[PDB]
Order: structure tokens, then C-alpha cells, then sequence
């Protein structure tokens, strides 16, 4: 079964990322203080490849 | 760390940081840079505030 | 009373007047680094005739 | 006067073009100020006057900087509108870098 | 009014005002639209819409053409 492997993989590595992304988004606020940023993502994947578009509000 | 100043005693290390003056678009990098090198504790009495204003306005030019 | 208000403003800086009877004119809640430059004005009447300017800008 | 040709009047000044030549645009500008109407971020004329004279500062025009204090005195001392915080805010949000600017106008 | 004439000389030189803002500032605008801004400013509105407005209308003048 790849339905009750692969595509629950791809369920739980989908939300994983959600997490991950929501993580680095709520520590970039928080000002060795942003070595916790830099070593999360020391090579620089899986951190802010969106900027999040600003609304014509 | 690449040049050498890391001989200095870190306390002016410590004291200096970089300023920024404004986001303002349409205005390039050199031009919102300097240091602000800020004095606390009894030694600031001979250095006023009016003196690192001055002292801005040298390294702006 | 003033040979007891120039004989400690000379050696520890202390005083205490509640009624300005010596020329230190103090502003209040002046502990920082504004006290090295307030807190003192040289009073032009409080100054006593047998001293002279100098040693009354020397004493504050 | 009513807001909506009011804002018409402004999709011409912007625009060269006529009313009768461009009603297209001015529908996309009701879909923007409408249900925005009201401050969709806090008000301060403080905080925003202190950002244009930052910036004159940024220049080292630091004595048109005390000059501009007057500039936003006057809009105090007529006190019709209400609404300072917003046109200095717009010419703000608006701003480029001169690199320098010469031969003041007002009063 | 007199009053109410008075001012009309004394908001015709706070737009000359503004407009020295907008030259120091380096915003391209005039007298005569800042003028339809501080009437709109009365009813109240958003500076933040009239920024989003003056950035697509002059970028969508040659999306008319």
C-alpha cells in the first residue's frame, strides 16, 4: 500500500512544512540571538521563499 | 573579522553598531550607512549630544 | 552659619538650606548625566562681600 | 459635493485622459478606496512627522527639517482638517530620493 | 462669511505648502490634484488606497494605449 504510505507521507511532510514555515516566520521577529535562525537552515532551503504578498488594503 | 581591527579592546567593539537613517525607495545602499558608535556611563558628560550629531553629519559627507 | 555652609561645600559637598542662605541654586530630580551640567547657578545675592567670584566658581 | 464624482475629478488629474474616453479605470478605483474607507493602519501625525524629518536629516538638510516644523504648524493653526496625519503620510509613502532638493517654495 | 473667505486664502496657501513637501519629498504631484486629495481627506479616506491608486494609474497608462 502507497496510499497508507507515500500520499500519508506526503500528508504529514505537507504539514510539516506548514509548521516549519509558520516556525521560522514567528521566530524572524525575535532578535549568538538569531543563531537559532541561521543554524535551522544553515544551507539555506526550506526559509522564506515566499514573502507573503501585501494586499492593495 | 577578515581585516584587522580585532586587536581593539572589545568595549568600542561593543559600543558601535550600524544605524540606519530611514527606508526611503529610490535611494541607494552608501548613501543609509553609518555607525553610530553610542557612549553610556560617566564618560558620556564630555561626549554631549549635540557632538555626535556633528560627528554624524562628517560621516554622511 | 555660613562658616558652617563654607567649610563643608568646600571639602564633601554637602549642604542642606531650606531657606536660600548660600548660592546654590539646585533643580530638582537632576541625577544623571544632565547633573554635571545642572543642578548648580551661581546666586549673584547669597555671595558674601568678603569672598570674591572665583572662589565661590571654585567651591561649586 | 459627493465622493464619487470627487474621485472622478481624480482619475482625470492623474490620467490625461476624459471621462467619456476612460470609465474603466474609475471602477477599479471605487473596487480600491471602497470598503477601505476607514484606517486600515493607526493613525499618527507624531510618529509620521518625525519621518519626513528623518529623511531631511538622511539629506543633511537639517535646517529645512526646522523649517518643516513650521510647515506642519500651519496645518494646525487653520484646523479644518483633521486628516494631517494622512497627506503627509501620502507624499511619505510616495517619496523618492532627490539626492538633493533646491530653491524652496512655500508659504 | 468673511471668516469662511479668509481661510479659502489660507488653504490656497497650505496646498503651496504641501507642495513644497511634495518637491522635498520628490513626489510627482501638483497643486491641482493635491487639491482633489484634501476634499476627499474631509469625507475621510485612506492614504493608503490613494497610494495604491497613483501607483497603478501611472502604471496603466500605456495599458490605454
Amino acid at each position: 500500500l502507497v496510499s497508507g504510505f507515500e500520499a500519508t507521507i506526503n500528508k504529514f511532510d505537507k504539514n510539516f512544512s506548514a509548521h516549519l514555515l509558520d516556525l521560522l516566520a514567528r521566530l524572524s521577529i525575535y532578535s549568538g540571538m538569531a543563531s537559532v535562525i541561521s543554524r535551522l537552515d544553515f544551507n539555506g532551503f526550506y526559509t522564506e521563499r515566499l514573502e507573503r504578498l501585501s494586499a492593495e488594503r | 573579522r577578515a581585516t584587522n581591527a580585532q586587536f581593539d579592546s572589545p568595549e568600542i567593539l561593543r559600543r558601535l553598531d550600524v544605524r540606519l537613517l530611514e527606508v526611503s525607495p529610490g535611494d541607494t545602499g552608501w548613501d543609509v550607512f553609518s555607525l553610530d558608535y553610542h557612549v553610556d556611563g560617566p564618560i558620556a558628560t564630555v561626549f554631549t549630544r549635540e557632538c555626535m550629531s556633528h560627528y554624524l553629519r562628517v560621516f554622511n559627507f | 552659619p555660613v562658616l558652617s555652609f563654607l567649610y563643608r561645600w568646600i571639602y564633601d559637598g554637602e549642604l542642606e538650606d531650606t531657606y536660600h542662605e548660600f548660592f546654590v541654586a539646585s533643580d530638582p530630580t537632576v541625577k544623571t548625566d544632565r547633573l554635571w551640567h545642572d543642578k548648580y547657578t551661581l546666586r549673584k545675592s547669597m555671595i558674601p562681600s568678603f569672598m570674591t567670584m572665583d572662589q565661590s566658581r571654585k567651591v561649586l | 459635493k459627493s465622493p464619487n464624482v470627487l474621485l472622478q475629478n481624480l482619475c482625470c488629474r492623474i490620467l490625461g485622459r476624459s471621462e467619456a474616453d476612460v470609465a474603466q479605470q474609475f471602477q477599479y478605483a471605487v473596487r480600491v478606496i471602497g470598503s477601505n474607507f476607514a484606517p486600515t493602519v493607526e493613525r499618527d501625525e507624531f510618529l509620521v512627522a518625525e519621518k519626513i524629518k528623518k529623511e531631511l536629516i538622511r539629506q543633511r538638510r537639517e535646517a529645512d527639517a526646522a523649517l518643516f516644523s513650521e510647515l506642519h504648524r500651519k496645518l494646525h493653526s487653520q484646523g479644518v482638517l483633521k486628516n494631517k496625519w494622512s497627506i503627509l503620510y501620502l507624499l511619505l509613502s510616495l517619496s523618492e530620493d532627490p539626492r538633493r532638493q533646491p530653491s524652496k517654495v512655500s508659504s | 462669511a468673511a471668516a469662511a473667505a479668509a481661510n479659502l486664502n489660507a488653504v490656497r496657501e497650505t496646498m503651496d505648502v504641501l507642495l513644497e513637501i511634495s518637491r522635498i519629498l520628490n513626489t510627482g504631484l501638483d497643486m491641482e490634484t493635491l487639491s482633489i486629495c484634501v476634499r476627499l481627506c474631509e469625507q475621510g479616506i485612506n492614504p493608503e488606497a490613494l497610494s495604491s491608486v497613483i501607483k497603478e494609474l501611472r502604471k496603466a497608462t500605456e495599458a490605454l494605449k
